[PDB]
């Protein structure tokens, strides 16, 4: 099988991490991947494939991309190595292989494919469990393309991804991670004025298609600003805007504590603020 | 739309 | 016991009509009160406490009071009647006796008080069930002062209430429940400037205390005269109203298909429209 | 409170039996009246209100009448007693006053009424629960008139019913219960030819009124007669019946391992069949 | 990966349909093939891979079969067409490509094999889920096989079935199903005779082997032509059936109103009938 | 009725507390007691039966004894007040009438007797609820002789307990609950040997009879002295104890910050520790 | 496909067994292997992939590795076989093709691959269900190498260990499973002396690292030869324990009925017991 | 109709 | 308040 | 059997 | 017994 | 630690 194969090559990198979880090891001085739920905030016991059970420190933490940079000290044996492929050329429909350590000695190995693609996050129709969270997710010839995330489909963080952050949560693990904390949905002019010809809808929508805040978050820059629920961003900059994700953009390609001002209309009052962008926790 | 945040 | 004199007096008059329930004779005519509830719609067997299988027709309904008048045929022995009190009198903490016939042969009966005074509505710590719904509620004396309506606390309608529409639902079964369809809420100042401070409440109510439309029920007079959810009426007539129980009496006291302006306002814009009050059903 | 009366005079003698409930001495001599199901099987200890701590013995048990007899031997003090009343003149409406030993020092005591007469079984809307059952139902002169029994409404055991099995589970415990194991209902030709005309009915009712057997059970006498379901028992003797509560009378006036002929119909075959009686159990 | 140029081959014609749920376009002219049960009556707007939203018609449905036929105007760029294979030779252990099309830009892709093989429908261990409901199942070749259809083993409508029916649902949408209304059950003498000996079952099987009644449906030729629950139909025609798979059959390739002889037994009584075949609905 | 009277007597002083909840005015200056538990921490709007809203603080509260005192400023026409019984008379089966105030315009009465004595707690057949909570429970002659608490028995706290503690909840709140934090459990030698031959129970009990420590609580003055589960304190003083509610008493008795001798053997090892009474919280 | 060809060589030899489940013939002898489980203790119909229905008894059992071998009696065609391949050599990772017969005429086929291996059990993401358990599992040749067990990932005992007990469960069905009752922990001293800090742990462990008796399971060799939960099996024979799953192994390397000492601790008691292992059943 | 038995 | 209708 | 319609 | 605290 | 037996 050529699995196996890919199995044999990455295999014995994928270690147990203990609540509980799997991680790989991305060289030789001890660096170790895993997801950030995998572990609870404290700083965990390593356990390899041979049996050697290291005792690792947590270097650092991203929570919203969920995944945290182990160390361990490399003594005796060379640590094994999972090779680090790159997820910016997958395809959909390329054999995926999830590899766990969920006891310490043996690897638990399922099979499936590339089941989508957002780069934002890869799907897959191979088994992803509490085994192999944390784990990687190889390609056919063996090279790491993921981090498996359990919650058939189940989810991984594109290797491409943890690259850029590894340096900073190998180091002072803060991520800059821009946000306002407004919940946004996508209107369309013929979803609002055909909101508003329901009489019991909660307001009525000045027409327009845009971005309704369908919800302002407690204690963010978006309540700070005096943003309310009802409220329908139209322009940031001079960039019209309809889209819920497109905004999720220039706010992270602007700093942190940067000042946006936003143009509003508040049903009928037009109403420019400026939100000054916070990090995400 | 998402939000977030 | 003085019960016992209470359901000796009452008691026989009480039947079974078969979903199922109770009921009791009015008169000697065969007039019998229930609960509409009792009545699924059809036009039902009476069996009196001695055994006694009439049968029975439903001359009337009030859903909205949830109240039937049956009629059987007098034959042979005289039919039992019970002897009806008024509840206009009734006090808080007056013994309450619960009569009903689940089988057709026996009486069931509960002993409790008057545990709360709407005239509007009674409520008894007597226990009522299915065993006694349509059946009578008594006082010491065993003049049915309600009828027990099953949904430890029971309620019971007024009999002077079932004495109003008796006629009625003796002869042709409609009566008078003007109404427009709008579920409504006080509103306070010191509720509304606070609502207008959370960031996230629906719509801005416009200040002030008054009636908060919540909700506009579907093909109603409320959702034909164009009001919406989120509406204040200020007044009717000129009547400034913040109570949604007092305009629920208005609305009666005018006629059925009786035209009542109504000023409110709309977030800031004034907004005078009238309903035409159409028949609850 | 008039029940403080009637508590101060049988609730000493109302105790503990330890699964848990309650019992009562019936004499001095250590008698002991309370439910069989208080009894699992076993033959436990005995508190009274004093919190002398007897040591007792089951000396009879009747599962289907749910009451047994426990004996404990009189020493020291007089053992109190609770005077016996009779339940064949019961009135509906009478006070009905629940007591139990659900600690063994204190007496928890309820108020109702008799909310209902079978004779067959009480119905009280005086709350019984665990804490009373086995303990005595008393009237407003504080004699016992019932057994509580927890399975709002409670149930009681008669008086006069334990009364008449008191000998025999003093003595041996074994109360002809006479049967024959078949699942009746009462059949009516307008039910019947109504089933007829029901195209998907299980089996055609040959017309008539009667008593269709619903069910054979297991191992019983009506098994071992050739008995089936969907038959209708038409006369037993010469007597026709279509009640299934007066076919359950003539079994018990017939002793145990009495032949008694079947006159029924196997849908168009006419059937007789003798089955004799066994012993509930 | 193989998949993945099966996945390139087909994939550009699988569209979104929004109730909501994927579908596949079958020619240049505009004509999607999806499940009944994706279009809930109405007559959907469809997205293409490449974002371009059409808007289209349901021009036919075929509920029992679960598959429709979805019009689109072709303009622009040519609408991508995915070849349609032929149901008919398929292995068990085939390879199975689901794809969908769940947000209407991507393609969600999963991978398995044909479970099983009934022709009459497909089975197979590719997640099959609302992700891709009326989307298409491909072989290792890229031609569609089959219509994913939600409800680990999903199911797949044949694709040899959907081109039967494809005219007629692109015209008028009535396909020839003809039924009787007979949930039937194959019985065995010594099921039968073994029925015939438990004092509880509902009726005696008359001996034999066939097709027990077990219910008629409401409304039905077979509730019109008088049959009933517990009946035994023998011979249609002459010919002796055991089989309830059997009789679906004979009776669709005698037409719609087609009238059947029905030799059957009611538990002694011969009995023949003739049902007349109507369209299920 | 009698409870007319009652209610009457002691009914205008029943107040409504706003989460929710009763509460029923001590003298004219304007203390009302009511539960702690109504009170969520905060210092609420007391409206009297008569409509009057005045504006009460919260001057007190013992959360283990579950009662607040509320004070009002006495203004225009005199606060009637609810005329104190005492509960150190109580019979077993006097009546019990439950009086709530649950919208501030009518009383809510139900009836009851006393179903149990505790001085400690009082047990009811009264329907105690949410309605009624914090409001008074009255004897015959309308006299407040509990304090409803919601959690068919309902409980009060008794008026002499709150009697006892009104002064202190009226200035300073903090009542003196002295505490060790010990869930202990009686033993018996025939209940410890007897555990002792059950191969699979935690621990030896070492004979004897007495209070098994069964949990030491986190953060208490029984953890801090290393008190563990298991223990058995024989003990205190030179005071044989085997009873855990006859314990609960001499902490009390002893002050705060008292320091109590513990002779306690764990297994075999005979072990003396002092542990000092902090104050429940 | 090539699990086409796997299907098609061991497919044929699938069988239907009838609660329910899949075997698979082994020898032209009638030699058939399924799940323990799926034989409910009786000795079933056995139906081949052609419409054979043979007439199976079951000629062994073997309970705790849940397999049986049935037998059927070879008549006119050959019977189909399945080769048989060796699990000793399995790859993690390599194809695992699960054939199950739920109806007798077809094979249901799901793939997977070797999801982890214990020779002790086999992991699979391929589809175990009730409809192919006890058929068996084939490598991407098409012989068996394990027997489908359902309860995304399955389980398959190995054929290596059905070999091993075939001859045995071909004739006198009983299996030497060795035992002594005993539901042990590995404990360490870093888990022991830390136990030892928490007040409330049940019993404190005497340092050391072992196997901590956490249960003494009824009517069973350690029961019988006094061990408690709580105590600590330091050593067998000389040999030095501290896995709960070594063990298991010397108990089975001595025979049935062998008596084995027992060093072990009791808190602060050294104490020495022999054990004599019993049969699992 | 009751049964029982 | 309760509106109903 | 099966049935259906 | 009832412990508490 | 597993047990089993
Ligand atoms: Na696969
Ligand atoms: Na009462
Ligand atoms: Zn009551
Ligand atoms: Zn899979």
């Amino acid at each position: 099988s050529f699995v196996a194969a890919a199995v044999s090559r990455s295999g014995p990198a994928v270690v147990r991490i203990d609540g509980q979880g799997s991680g790989f090891i991305i060289d030789n001085s001890g660096i170790i991947l895993t997801n950030a739920h995998v572990v609870d905030g404290a700083s965990v016991v390593v356990t390899l494939r041979d049996g050697r059970t290291f005792d690792g420190q947590v270097r650092g933490t991203d929570e919203v991309t969920d995944l945290a940079v182990v160390k361990i000290e490399p003594q005796g044996s060379a640590l094994p190595v999972a090779p680090l492929g790159t997820s910016s050329n997958l395809q959909v429909g390329d054999w995926a292989i999830a590899v766990g350590n969920p006891v310490g000695l043996d690897n638990t190995v399922t099979l499936g494919i590339i089941s989508t693609l957002g780069v934002e996050f890869i799907q897959t129709d191979a088994a992803i469990n509490p085994g192999n969270s944390g784990g990687p997710l190889l390609n056919a010839r063996g090279e790491v393309i993921g981090i498996n995330t359990a919650i058939g489909i189940g989810f991984a963080i594109p290797i491409d991804q943890a690259k850029a952050i590894q340096n900073t949560l190998a180091a002072g693990g803060t991520v800059p991670h821009p946000y306002i904390g407004v919940q946004m949905m996508n209107i369309t002019v013929d979803q609002a004025q055909q909101n508003n010809r329901n009489p019991n809808s909660p307001f009525i929508i000045p027409e327009v298609d845009g971005i309704l805040v369908m919800r302002v978050l407690p204690g963010t820059p978006a309540e700070r600003a005096g943003i309310r629920r009802g409220d329908v961003i139209v322009a940031v900059d001079g960039t019209p805007i309809s889209d819920g994700a497109r905004l999720q953009r220039i706010v992270e390609q602007a700093g942190l504590n940067k000042a946006l001002k936003l143009d509003l209309l508040r049903g009928d009052r037009r109403l420019s603020l400026t939100v000054q962008t916070a990090q995400l926790r | 739309x998402x939000x977030x945040w």
